[PDB]
RNA sequence: AGAGGAGACAAGUCGUAACAUGGUAAGUGUACUGGAAAGUGCACUUGGACGAACC
RNA sequence: AAACUCCAGUUGACACAAAAUAGACUACGAAAGUGGCUUUAACAUAUCUGAACACACAAUAGCUAAGACCCAAACUGGGAUUAGAUACCCCACUAUGCUUAGCCCUAAACCUCAACAGUUAAAUCAACAAAACUGCUCGCCAGAACACUACGAGCCACAGCUUAAAACUCAAA
């Protein structure tokens, strides 16, 4: 199962064809790692 | 415990190294 | 004892019963001991499951008029 | 609104001024006080020094530099010279717990200096350099 | 040492790994992955060439080659750094452990210790 | 191993950004890394000042490039990010991801210690 | 002291003796001096509280053993 | 390196400096920073410094067990309910 | 409360010790005396401008009639004010108790580190 | 045998252990807006324990996170992020 | 045989090093220095203490 | 007081030094030791004890050779104190602390509590300390002082380290 999901997951991977357009798509989007915890332990997620 | 022993064997050794400095 | 677990579900799934225990009285019979009695009963009728036995004597306490009101 | 203890965020949008000026224009008031020694140095915002003022300044020497009076003294000198260059409100940083860690900055407000805000600089090295050997006393 | 593009121990055994990418070989292989899957594949390859059974991890030939794939890696270790006296200290009591194991084995099952000596290169030398 | 390169660059315009984060991901390629994504954090101002190469920079361009290396490649990738200029600051650390988390059941509580002095009176 | 009343009051009622105060060192293992000669000490000792206003056992209970007076105790 | 005037910064309400700065004060203890500062001022040896964070850990076990003791029985310190007897 | 397990060195304890008292970890039956706390020289700062308006009236009380006056009064505020924080010590209402009474409630209910 | 007599079995009643706020939840180094939750506003200074209510590996894995964001340039390292200044407050720990 | 060391004998002389926080806590290793006990640096030990709720 | 005023204060640039808070955690290592971050290698033994006849380590200090040198600091010099002050207090600076390559191999190297397995039963237990024990094994001890000494021997150590006595003396220690 792990193979397998590998498998799957190499497709996406970044090579030496797709370098540029996915240099450009990552510029064009974010990422965002931030969230705060509450003393209920709820996440709170940033408001974007 | 106190350092009567100690302080004994402290100034044997001192003289000795004093002694030793001398000769 | 074995209610013990039956009174440790009970607490936690409707809470304390509003019903005030009255430690004076030696045949004092709490809400959560109405529903033990009545969940023994019902095991005694041949019924395994724990969950439908709960349920079923949740049901049958409120036919009865019992007000068992959920925690949640 | 609220009165919040925490300073106003350069580059952000705020309500607050004095007499007109944002809290990134407010002039500055330094107070470094040493064991012995307390030292006050008045600058701009854009870091232009505008008046000065040590216990050594104010003719007090040796252990007398290092009292709250001393400090005090030269708390008012320094901010006599503050407003006679045109200063109202200042930012306080002080640095060092010596004795005229507090007096000093009394003795700007009696100078006719309002503190708007309080701000301690005490260098802590997080164990960088090592300091003097313990005294024996 | 074994080739980089060997598979790991536990990817070698999984049906059709052969017929996967070319990239999923080389994560799945000994070229990204740390030394300890090197050392692993190295005592494999040592159990099917010496013990009878290379099932059994609990007999003495399985902790000899154990303990010899473990001196190998601390010597290469050591060659690099010849300052680590705490990898220093564990090479010199491996091997003390191992001469303590050989010792006991060719008093137990001499053939099967001329196969260990033969197949680890372990020249058994009686101490002085 | 998984390794995640944070990479803070110098803040310029979008063609010398993507000019620098081909040249980073070309080099991981050639050093044997197989990157599987780049991860954009965006622009910001940095905590702090950071002095590069002979320039004090207040914003960075924060990216993560997330990828498979061999155990040779990280040290000459280390170096290979300290020669370049448009690097404010490049660190690589194993991925996060790899490590898995260990279930916790909760914080069992410590009973106050007992025995530690004998019972005699005193 | 929540029922030396009530014990004062029993023993009363029974016609036995009752100490629900402070024991004073000795009242049994001195009592030929705090009492005289000829005092007659308890011949049975009932406990309804074996433990004094410390949490520790009444001194009664091992000064009526030294005593050989045998004690009933809760 | 860092921004200036967000680290140990207090403001000041309607002129109470002396509230400020008090409040600056307490900050700075509580975090630590005044005692580390006196600490600081002279280099205290490994030895000394391990002797002084062995007693102060040995102490806060002590402060705290006994604050706890006093906590619980400080309900006691009602009336006397059965006085005279 | 912090933890005391593998702190101290005992047997069967096969760490290195953490902590190494003086005194027995051991709660006492009594609690530290009421500790002072020692005196500041006050009103200095009226006294300064007092003296400052002195050097400045060339020390005539005449023109410094409002600074003396404030520098008597702080002071006299202050002696009123030590035989109040005296008072306030008898009393005992800043603490949670006065350090006599809780010597009594722990006498009452003492530590027992022994059998019995 | 006797029916009422007692049996032995786990404690039913027992409440379940009391979880940290961050357990079973991953802490990384990126996420600088959890990590200044257990920094002081004014000192830039890691929360004990004590304050912060978290378990021993929750701690441990704060202060590496804290650690590792201060030392790659995603988190100050003398104060607390103003643009964290308003999130949750789970520490505590009061000045004023 | 000129001398060194140890112990005893026990004086007088110069200080007061240790025993109390012994008035600079004591001590170990080591290095340097000093009429002399000894002093100081560096690390270590408690065979010291820190007064033991808050203040 | 001496000393520095090419000094002090702000701001900016700025390290072969040291690693606040976390740490109220008690973890790793055989011990010595190890509390900034990242990566690599890596933390022996599927019975236990076992080398002082070996092997490998061993804080700080110290030697040798080449570098770094912010800060600290033996020695030294100056100021002060003192009857004196070869110290305590203040100032300046060096060896040294750091790096690399070898040495030296000593500590109150002590948690003065050996390794392994087990017990809490009692007859618990001189005192204090950190409760009393059992089985097994190794190492050590046999009045004080002479004595961390002399001689002999070994060592890269040459005013050294390890092993280590005896004579005279006392009724104690
Ligand atoms: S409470 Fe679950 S890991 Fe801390
Ligand atoms: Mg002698
Ligand atoms: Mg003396
Ligand atoms: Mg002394
Ligand atoms: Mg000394
Ligand atoms: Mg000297
Ligand atoms: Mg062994
Ligand atoms: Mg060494
Ligand atoms: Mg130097
Ligand atoms: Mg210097
Ligand atoms: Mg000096
Ligand atoms: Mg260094
Ligand atoms: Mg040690
Ligand atoms: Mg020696
Ligand atoms: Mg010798
Ligand atoms: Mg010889």
């Amino acid at each position: 199962r792990e193979v397998l999901q590998l498998q799957e997951e190499v497709k996406n991977f970044i090579t030496r064809e797709n370098l540029e357009a996915r240099v450009e798509a990552a510029l064009d989007s974010r990422k965002n790692y931030n969230w705060a915890i509450t003393r209920e332990g709820l996440v709170v997620r940033p408001q974007r | 415990k106190n350092v009567l022993k100690i302080r004994r064997r402290k100034m044997n050794h001192h003289k000795y190294r004093k002694l030793v400095k001398k000769t | 004892y074995h209610e013990d677990r039956i009174r440790a579900k009970f607490y936690s799934v409707y809470g304390s019963g509003q019903r005030a225990f009255d430690l004076f009285n030696p045949n004092f019979k709490s809400t959560c001991q109405r529903f033990v009695e009545k969940y023994t009963e019902l095991q005694k009728l041949g019924e395994t499951d724990e969950e439908k036995l709960f349920v079923e004597t949740g049901k049958a306490l409120l036919a009865e008029g019992v007000i068992l009101r959920r925690v949640g | 609104t609220k009165f919040s203890i925490y300073p106003p965020i350069p580059g952000e949008e705020s309500s607050l001024r004095w007499a007109g000026k944002k809290f990134e224009e407010i002039p500055i008031a330094h107070i470094k006080a040493s064991h012995n020694n307390t030292q006050i140095q008045v600058v701009s915002a854009s870091n232009e020094p505008l008046a000065f003022a040590s216990c050594g300044t104010e003719g007090f020497r040796n252990a007398k530099k290092g009292t709250g009076i001393a400090a005090q003294t030269a708390g008012i000198a320094a901010a006599a010279r503050a407003k006679q260059k045109g200063v109202i409100h200042i930012r306080v940083v002080v640095k060092g717990l010596g004795p005229g860690r507090l007096s000093a900055m009394h003795g700007l407000i009696m100078g006719g200096l309002e503190v708007i805000s309080i701000t301690d600089n005490t260098p802590i090295p997080h164990n960088g350099c090592r300091p003097r050997k313990a005294r024996k006393l | 040492d074994p080739p980089p593009s060997t598979l790991l121990k536990d990817y070698q055994n999984v049906p059709g790994i052969e017929k996967v990418d070319d990239v999923v070989k080389r994560l799945l292989s000994l070229e990204m992955a740390n030394k300890k899957e090197m050392l692993k594949i190295k005592q494999e390859q040592f159990m099917k060439k010496i013990v009878a059974n290379p099932e059994d991890t609990r007999s003495l030939e399985a902790r000899i080659i154990a303990l010899s794939v473990k001196i190998r890696s601390y010597e290469e270790h050591l060659e690099k750094h010849r300052k680590d006296k705490a990898h220093k200290r564990y090479l010199l009591m491996s091997i003390d452990q191992r001469k303590k194991m050989l010792k006991n084995l060719r008093n137990t099952n001499y053939d099967v210790f001329e196969k260990i000596c033969w197949g680890l290169g372990i020249e058994y030398t009686f101490p002085p | 191993p998984r390794y995640e390169l944070a990479l803070i660059l110098k803040a310029m315009q979008r063609p010398e950004t993507a000019a620098t984060l081909k040249r980073t991901i070309e080099a991981l390629m050639d050093r044997g890394a197989i990157v599987r994504d780049l991860e954009n954090l965006g622009e910001r101002a940095l905590p702090y000042r950071i002095s590069a190469h002979s320039q004090q920079h207040n914003r960075g361009g924060y990216f993560l490039v997330d990828f498979y290396a061999p155990t040779a490649a990280v040290e000459s990738m280390v170096e290979h990010l300290s020669r370049d200029i448009d690097v404010i600051r490049g660190n690589i650390v194993k991925h996060p991801l790899t490590q898995e988390l260990k279930e916790c059941e909760g914080i069992v509580p410590v009973p106050l210690a007992e025995k530690l002095y004998s019972t005699k009176k005193r | 002291r929540q029922f030396s009343y009530l014990i004062e009051n029993m023993a009363r009622d029974c016609g036995e003796y009752a100490h629900t105060r402070y024991f004073r060192g000795g009242m049994l293992t001195n009592a030929r001096l705090l009492f005289g000669p000829t005092v007659r000490l308890p011949d049975l000792i009932i406990f309804l509280h074996t433990l004094n206003n410390i949490f520790e056992p009444h001194v009664a209970v091992r000064d009526a053993a030294k005593m050989n007076i045998p004690t009933v105790g809760i | 390196k860092h921004l200036k005037f967000i680290a140990r910064t207090v403001m000041v309400q309607e002129g109470n400096v002396e509230s400020a700065y008090r409040t600056l004060n307490r900050i700075l203890t509580m975090d630590g920073l005044i005692e580390d500062i006196k600490h600081r001022r002279y280099y205290e040896k490994p030895c000394r410094r391990r002797q002084r964070e062995s007693y102060e850990r040995c102490r806060r076990i002590y402060n705290m067990e006994m604050a706890r003791k006093i906590n619980f029985l400080m309900r006691k310190n009602r009336a006397d309910p059965w006085q005279g007897c | 409360t912090p933890s005391l397990r593998g702190r101290l060195a005992r047997f069967g304890n096969p760490r290195k010790p953490v902590l190494k008292p003086n005194k027995p970890l051991i709660l006492a039956n009594r609690v530290g005396e009421r500790r002072r706390e020692k005196g500041e020289a006050t009103c200095i700062t009226e006294m300064s401008v007092m003296m400052a308006c002195w050097k400045q009236n060339e020390f005539r009380d005449d023109a410094c009639r409002k600074e003396i006056q404030g520098f008597l009064d702080c002071a006299a505020r202050a002696q009123e004010a030590r035989k109040m924080r005296s008072i306030q010590e008898t009393l005992g209402e800043s603490g949670s108790l006065l350090p006599n009474k809780l010597n009594k409630l722990l006498q009452r209910f003492p530590n027992k580190p022994y059998l019995s | 045998s006797n029916e009422d007599l007692p049996i032995s079995m786990e404690n039913p009643y027992k409440e379940p252990l009391k979880k940290c706020i961050l357990c079973g939840k991953h802490v990384d180094y990126k996420n600088v807006q959890l990590l200044s939750q257990f920094v002081s506003p004014f000192t830039g200074c890691i929360y004990g324990r004590h304050i912060t209510g978290l378990c021993g590996k929750k701690q441990k894995e704060i202060t590496k996170a804290i650690k590792r964001a201060q030392i790659m340039g995603f988190m100050p390292v003398t104060y607390k992020d103003p643009a964290y200044l308003k999130d949750p407050k789970v520490c505590n720990i009061r000045y004023r």
